[PDB]
């Protein structure tokens, strides 16, 4: 159950090496979609433009709590589909007549002007105005500004072409254009930003041609910088540990047999005589040197994750303990060990050289709180002119391999005790001389034994080239703001004494076979996952008015569902694995609060939020374009509205003043007939709830499709669809009078009518022309390739 | 007090008032569900009284709201005309209207004509002057510098413009109507409402000290009436009534909320329902 | 100031001093680990500096420490009969000695015995009286009531019981050495240390007001010297010199820590090194 | 001395004070772990005492630190306005408060009004005036221009606004209470604290010469008291008393740390505990 | 009434608790860690009565 996540990490890293092309920056050509439009003419110089249903998506709120919920549902469901058609596309393509000597370039973009002759029954004196309308549809050019302060303020050229159609189409197309052209920039500004972020002169970015400078690209909403990485500090230790464990697959130690032979050669003792320093390294093995190497690297990177040693001893000592403590003292730098770890080994060393002190007394008299002071005193005593023991140390490094990264780096200690030159480093003197022997309990060590041990603990000069490449790639690929992170999982910093002694005796160092770019790609993936979660929270969950800190624990199920849904998509497996593996140490609530704070601090919402807010207003103003009506009036004596008689031969529009309004259709349906007829007798009755209506516009010749508005099967029950019938007045049949025979015979004694209607009347034929916006490809073309670094010229 | 109000005070005030209302609503929400156990209400509020979703605030503890209020007050009213980029200001024109004033005008502020002709003494809601020398009917006697709206009661030996008992202009002027010799006295009482919000006066006194212990060079402890008179006197001339109302609302709400976060009592209506 | 110190005072004072020392240690630890950034220092301290775990403090916020200080102070020095059974008061068999006093004795308290024969004035380091009539040699002219300890310098026309420069008694008395005429002036300067400590006087001013606003009828804000003199005068007669030291250490540690939690500056050494 | 303080001084003084505190902590850490007398203590410090990591400083020797304080001091005090961003401070208002002032006010500046009615004698900690003519009670005789705080002791023939022995105002105004003719004398002693820090007085003397040798055209050696008085008097008028302490701390901390780096003695508490 | 109305109990089986202890306490075998020796010796047959 411990290696169940190692396979996950390995698979994630391996699939991360499968390169995938990204169209995030690339756009494509697009065209505006033509909406269904029916227009007719009842008489000369009168043109009616009927509102045809364009979108049929709505959900009636059965709870009847409010009306804004229905409009929001319509707007959101419509914008879901509208945004999916212009995902990575910009409106660039339109139909035109190319400019020539016959005149300037003109547009033929809406419905053809020729069809209006048949559709409107124009006379010969109105057809003459059509060619001069066509010749007046010239294209106007202008400029628009793009980019924010964080990016570069660019300038794109735009066109404003005329098309013939409704104003509703104009508003929809304007909303689409304003939504689509968010987060655009040019290639030269992007190259300037890339040059600014990468301050290293070694990497050269490809130069842009003259034609590639005005090309337009799409950038991210908010940039990923060091501020994002800073806020990840509480859980940064786990990320550092698992990156080290995944990307360090080897260890460069020397086999123990050669170390034993070297120590035997250096020891000036007879082979028959038994020596305990010799007999103690024969019971050691380099097993788990890799785990100790990973923990060494973590202790070097993080100054808070200092190693804590687990000593098997409690009160007494042993030759193994003494020799291992000496090896740790002479081979492991103190900047990678905790204060207690330093103090224990220092006291073990001092108990033998002290004239009267003993290990039990030092432990009992000392306090764990003041270990650093006591350690300093003991080190000063052992660095005097009577006793001299060299204490291993290490230094900081700044070197780095060049690579493209969005974050700054720092400097770390080395996990080994040597300098750039290759000579061992000691806090004090490099010489060993002692006044007397080592005696603690019955265990004794000769003075030359320590000299031999110092002689054998010299690291091989040859591995120096391999010893520093790993340090270089570790320095150059880990953000600096993570170096102050705390420790959350204790077992990651715990190693026992025998393992550390075996690691230090053989001169092991971490080794790797991966490149710098894979590590930075993994870090970029982690940052991308955090940015995705923050954006989702900012666009869905960021609300301060209610349900914040005071919310009961029962509400956490709803809030967490979105986060764990986001974490289950592709490309988020690293963070998901790390989060689910260590839930005990870092719970879900603190993770949620950290993400909430990350989102509140300026993380931008997805543009669709404003798009839906702007579209919901459009939904309110024109109801019948989305196939819904606010209320219906049921009455036995209808009074027609004379104004619409001008356009329709007969219509369901009335103007009776309602009495006894009824909240919803269900209340009327559950009523009995006797009470229903009493309501009808007293006057017109109104049903308030919203309905899903459809309108049929018919010619006088066509027979009228029957609609079963009210079904009197057992009770007067209203239908849930309420189809209505209009018959149009044309120039063909304008002076005739049509009887209401067909309309009322197929209608019950109770009539279902409509209180309000909306349509556009145009007095001039040249008012049908509107305008739309397009990118000028000729002067601001779409970029087709990403910006890349120069390599492999051929 | 010394203080300079910049041209973008309404924008800062529209954020400060919203923050104050949010904090007060959270205070009542936490006050409704207090367990009444071993922990005091102060610990309960310090544990769960913070706001987590507002851009600009960097802590989930009440101290974050306090620090944000300090920043906004310093930016809006103090010498440093620093524009706070940390809070998100998108439109400096959009400003939600603040609630109307509710402070009764007890000590009305008036100035004499400068002829040294009348003596001025005050009362609960009326001023009354005595003529030092002879005065003829139809000349100025007093005029108010602090705008006032309301009704007029008990007008004797003087004239004010009024329609149905209601004052016409927001700065009425008192002019004598009869030739009145021999050191006579005229009175003028107003049942009107001055500038500010009467409710929550206890919290203002404790919060003005809190925010004067920080800006001691610019702000000193004082009464609410004098504070508002000086704050209104320091307003720029190029300022509409729609904007000055927001500026004054924030100017009074900041000390009240600062003192309310110390004494965890309720909040006034004009702070909650902003 | 009216207050009644009980027999149980040392037990409360030990806990109070321990709590104050822990608060100071946490404050300095969080003050060294603050990196400049988006959050101000007070927000940083509110989040982690408050957490301290002892029996009887039930909060990870500074409000819990403030309430604990209030309750312990009321239990120890105030008139109401209150004892907090929730703290670690049961195991107070042995009490760690408090640090020694370091407050300079600038205004030392003396009492003329009787007869109005001497007129008293004070100075930065010395006292002096004028004899209004003839005085015999070797009689008492003044004696101190506030205990002092230290050396004596520049004594004229008098004598004090001192050997080697050090005063032998904690309550020295001055006696004339030679019969002297009227209008003679006797002086005595002391380089001594009175009760209480000296460091942290800025925090005392803002802490005494804080703990006087709560017990508004019991404590009146005033200087540290008068506070300590009244505390010493209100101590019961049957008390050892070891318990009174702890009581007087807590009596000053409470206000200075209350003021330190407001202005997040450093802490005095005597408060921290208890 | 001649110098002007830029309006962005506190943001630079914060960085300077942090650098000085880290230098002092490193010096003490090196002092504690010095155990071998074979090597001179100067050599040990020069070997590892200069490695400190901060934004802006990129040197591993004491010389780099000395140049760092030199550049910060120059930018903050000698020249005119310079923006704080040059030194890389992330946020301007997020400055940690400095420790409170602990300097004893032995000398106390006072300015007599015009007319030469009184004469001024300064003693150790008080002031005496002698009246050369007839004076009525109830008029100012002295006023303190250097801000002061603390108790009041031994006042004679004068009145000061205070309660409980503690001075209500930072700048007191001494007035007469009863008319005193014919060449009298009145006194007003204070047990107060001034605007500097008392400890490290020798280190200041050593470092002021060091930093006056460099900026010879602006800085001259003198006493700490006069240095602090001129620095306080040269501050800009539009500056809150909370931000003046930040610059006044660094102004005195720079000479002390410069002198301390020469004579490797201990560091004062107000420098290290920042 | 408590016995009649409280029908069942909800708890994690001891197996998952043992695995969680193993992950949270990474200690080698042959080291005599007695927290494990104690915890592996338990059973949850009497959770209801309690």
């Amino acid at each position: 159950l411990d290696n169940v996540i190692k396979q996950i990490e390995a698979l994630s890293v391996i699939v991360n090496r499968s390169e995938k092309a990204d169209d995030a920056q690339i756009l494509g050509p697009n065209t505006y979609k033509q909406l269904l439009e029916h227009l007719f003419s009842p008489e000369e110089n009168v043109y009616i433009l009927l509102p045809i249903q364009a979108y049929t998506g709505g959900v009636i709120d059965r709870r009847d709590a409010s009306f804004s919920n229905f409009a929001y549902s319509i707007a959101s469901k419509l914008m879901m589909e509208l945004s999916a058609a212009t995902h990575n596309k910009i409106f660039t393509d339109y139909t035109r007549i190319a400019a020539s000597a016959l005149g300037p370039e003109i547009s033929t973009e809406g419905m053809p002007l020729f069809s209006l002759i048949e559709s409107l029954e124009l006379t010969e004196a109105e057809t003459s105005r059509l060619p001069v309308i066509q010749d007046s549809m010239v294209i106007q050019k202008s400029t628009a500004t793009v980019g924010n302060a964080q990016q570069g303020i660019s300038t794109i050229n735009i066109k404003r072409v005329p098309f013939v159609g409704s104003a509703f189409q104009q508003v929809i197309d304007q909303l689409l254009w304003e939504y689509s052209t968010t987060s655009l920039t040019t290639k030269e500004q992007r190259r300037q930003r890339i040059t600014e972020m990468v301050n290293d002169r070694r990497i050269m970015i490809q130069k842009l041609t003259l034609a590639e400078k005005p090309q337009v690209m799409r950038h991210v909403t908010t940039e990923i910088n060091n501020d994002l990485f800073f806020k990840m500090s509480p859980v940064a230790q786990l990320y550092i540990y698992h990156l080290d464990r995944a990307f360090l697959d080897g260890v460069g130690f020397t086999p123990l047999a050669e170390k034993q032979q070297q120590l035997q050669l250096q020891l000036k003792t007879n082979i028959l005589t038994a020596n305990l320093i010799r007999s103690a390294i024969n019971g050691m093995n380099t097993e788990s040197n890799l785990e100790v190497a990973i923990k060494m690297m973590q202790a070097a990177q993080l100054h808070r994750a200092s190693i804590e040693i687990a000593f098997p001893m409690n009160v007494s000592l042993s030759p193994e303990i003494i020799v291992q403590c000496f090896i740790v003292w002479m081979s492991i730098p103190e900047q990678l060990l905790s204060d207690r770890s330093n103090f224990i080994i220092a006291a073990v060393i001092w108990a033998g050289f002290s004239a009267d002190d003993s290990y039990a007394d030092i432990m009992r008299r000392s306090a764990r709180a003041s270990d650093r002071q006591n350690y300093d005193i003991i080190k000063a005593a052992l660095s005097s002119r009577k006793f001299k023991l060299p204490r291993a140390s290490t230094t900081l490094f700044d070197e780095n391999e060049p690579v493209v990264r969005r974050y700054q780096i720092g400097r770390v200690y080395a996990p080994f005790p040597v300098d750039r030159y290759g000579s061992p480093v000691y806090s004090n003197c490099t010489k060993v001389e002692l006044a007397s022997d080592y005696n603690a309990e019955g265990f004794t060590i000769r003075k030359d034994d320590f000299r031999a041990l110092q002689a054998v603990l010299r690291i091989d000069e040859d591995r120096a080239a391999d010893m520093f490449t790993t340090l270089r790639i570790m320095i150059s690929s880990i953000p600096a703001v993570w170096y102050d992170a705390e420790v959350v999982h204790y077992p990651h910093t715990a190693v026992e004494l025998e393992q550390l002694a075996a690691y230090g005796l053989t001169g092991a160092y971490p080794r790797t076979n991966h490149s710098v770019d894979t590590i930075v790609k993994t870090v970029n993936n982690i940052s991308a996952t955090y940015s995705t979660i923050a954006q989702m929270l900012s666009t869905i969950d960021l609300d301060p008015t209610r349900y914040g800190t005071s919310e009961s624990i029962d509400k956490f199920k709803i809030a967490w569902e979105n986060v764990e849904s986001v974490l289950n998509m592709e490309g988020n497996d690293f963070v998901k694995t790390i989060m689910y593996a260590y839930e005990d140490n870092f719970p879900k609530k603190d993770f949620y609060m950290m993400l909430k704070q990350i989102a509140s601090d300026g993380q931008g919402a997805h543009p669709i939020a404003a798009a839906i807010d702007q579209l919901r207003t459009i939904v309110y103003r024109e109801p019948e374009r989305f196939g819904y009506i606010d209320s219906v009036i049921l009455t036995h004596n209808p009074d027609v509205d004379t104004a619409y008689n001008r356009f329709f031969h007969l219509h369901p529009i009335v103007t009776n003043q309602p009495s006894n309004t009824i909240k919803n259709a269900q209340l009327w349906n559950e009523m009995r007939l006797e009470q229903q007829v009493e309501h009808i007798k007293a006057g017109p009755v109104r049903i308030i709830g919203p309905f899903h209506v459809t309108y049929n516009y018919l010619s006088e010749e066509e027979d009228m499709p029957a609609t079963s508005h009210i079904i009197m099967k057992d009770n007067m029950i209203l239908n849930d669809h309420l189809t209505f019938n209009f018959v149009k007045r044309e120039r063909r049949n304008n002076k005739k009078r049509v009887s209401s025979f067909r309309y009322k015979a197929v209608e019950m004694y109770v009539a279902v009518r409509i209180s309000r209607f909306q349509l556009e009347v145009l007095r001039d034929l040249h008012d049908l022309v509107r305008s739309r916006t397009y990118l000028d490809v000729s002067k601001s073309p779409l970029a087709t390739t990403p910006i890349r670094v120069v390599e492999y010229v051929r | 007090m010394n203080l300079e109000i910049n041209n973008f005070a309404p924008a800062i005030s529209s954020i400060g008032s919203q923050l104050c209302s949010l904090s007060a609503q959270k205070l009542l929400t936490c006050r409704k569900q207090y367990g009444n156990g071993a922990k005091s209400f102060e610990e309960f509020y310090a544990e769960i009284g913070g706001i987590i979703g507002m851009m600009g605030i960097n802590s989930q503890t009440p101290s974050g709201i306090r620090e944000a209020i300090y920043r906004l007050y310093q930016s809006a009213f103090l010498f440093g005309d620093i524009f706070p980029e940390s809070f998100g200001i998108q439109n400096t024109q959009n400003i939600k209207p603040p609630p109307g004033f509710t402070a009764p005008a007890k000590k009305l502020e008036v100035v004499l004509p400068q002829g040294g002709a009348f003596d001025l003494i005050y009362n609960n809601g009326e001023i009354r002057v005595t003529t030092t020398r002879n005065v003829q009917a139809g000349d100025l006697v007093c005029t108010v510098t602090f705008p006032i709206q309301g009704s007029v009661i008990a007008t004797r030996n003087c004239h004010v413009n009024e329609i149905g008992g209601q004052l016409t202009t927001t700065r009425p002027e008192i002019i004598a109507s009869v030739p009145m010799p021999a050191r006579t006295v005229i009175v003028a009482s107003f049942d009107a409402i001055e500038i500010g919000y009467g409710e929550g006066d206890d919290l203002f006194a404790i919060g003005i000290a809190i925010l004067s212990n920080r800006f001691n060079g610019q702000i000193t402890p004082m009464s609410r009436h004098n504070y508002m008179t000086q704050m209104f006197a320091n307003l720029p001339a190029n300022m509409s009534e729609r904007d000055s109302s927001a500026v004054l609302h924030f100017a009074q709400a900041a000390p009240v909320v600062l003192g309310m976060m110390e004494r965890l009592t309720g909040a006034p209506k004009w702070v909650l329902d902003y």
